[PDB]
């Protein structure tokens, strides 16, 4: 309902790996496409 | 190994064990028949209670594809075929975890 | 024709583009540790002759030692941005993965990277699993 609309980002379970290269990727591959839009607000729920 | 002109040949402890079944045998028996290809050598194991230790019983209670390296290394330094020229040298703290056998 | 190295998918290294935003003025006060931990690394690396013509061979490893936060990590982040060298920090948790073997070959592989870097510190920070006596594995 604010100026930011955005919300989805359906939860956050993909940057599990085994080693921290593949989270850091995954995690600037998000901010980038945060920094795409006006501010995005990335849901993080569905953890266990 | 700075004294010697034999052929060095180095194994650390976790470098024999790799996580393929089986692949953990493949290598000690490669690394026997590089040896042999090379003439008087000396192989000194590092800290070798990785590729060591006693048998533990079975089941999915234990480590048991390390155990089936350890008989690799065992039945290449004495079994069927009597290596000539080749010897070993281990070093590993707590001499009493090894098995008996080694 | 030889093509410049590469191969360096799982680069943990900064190496520029992460380093942290630090300097050695954003840690409050911290003098006696400040000087022994430059003293250990930072002076080990520039002022090379300064030891050699004392025959010491310089310090090889550093550990840190304090309450649940007192910004052990912060001074890591200091040096790490304060430096020549490369800079790998690697957290005592991923070690502890599940296919055996694939522990103790990241080790390896951290080393590797870290020689075949030129002047590196590796930064192995929350080492408090694996470290724990040896309680002879019967299991
Ligand atoms: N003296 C200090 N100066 C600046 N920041 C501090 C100081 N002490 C604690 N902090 C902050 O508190 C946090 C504690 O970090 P630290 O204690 O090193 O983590 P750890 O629990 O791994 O030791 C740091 O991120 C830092 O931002």
């Amino acid at each position: 309902s604010q100026l930011d609309c955005n919300f989805l980002k359906v939860v956050s379970s993909s940057i599990v790996d085994k080693y921290i290269g593949e989270s850091a990727r995954l995690i600037r591959e998000m901010f980038n496409y945060a920094r795409d839009h006006q501010p995005c607000i990335i849901f993080m729920d569905e953890i266990d | 190994a700075h004294h010697t002109d034999c052929t060095f040949i180095r194994v650390s402890g976790s470098e024999l064990v790799q996580k393929f079944i089986g692949e953990g045998a493949r290598m000690v028996r490669e690394l026997f028949v590089m040896a042999r290809e090379h003439a008087p050598s000396i192989i000194f194991m590092d800290e070798i209670d990785s590729i060591g230790s006693s048998r533990l019983e079975g089941g999915s209670g234990g480590d048991s594809e390390v155990q089936r390296t350890m008989l690799e290394l065992l039945n290449q330094l004495d079994g069927f075929e009597a290596t000539k020229n080749i010897k070993v040298i281990m070093a590993t703290n707590r001499i009493d975890i090894l098995d008996s056998a080694l | 024709d030889v093509l410049p190295p590469e191969a360096d998918s799982s680069i943990m290294m900064l190496t520029s583009d992460q380093k942290p935003d630090v300097m050695y003025a954003d840690i409050g006060g911290m003098d006696i540790q400040k000087q022994e931990v430059r003293e250990a690394v930072e002076l080990p690396l520039t002022h090379f002759e300064l030891y050699k013509q004392i025959g010491i061979d310089p310090p090889r490893g550093v550990l840190m030692y304090g309450p649940p936060g007192c910004g052990k990590t912060m001074l890591a982040k200091a040096v790490a941005h304060h430096t020549t060298a490369a800079f790998i920090r690697v957290v005592g948790s991923e070690f502890v993965q599940k296919y055996l073997g694939e522990g103790p070959r990241m080790v390896r592989d951290v080393f590797r990277l870290a020689k075949e870097n030129a002047p590196a510190i590796i930064f192995i920070d929350e080492i408090d699993a694996i470290a724990t006596k040896r309680f002879d594995a019967q299991t």
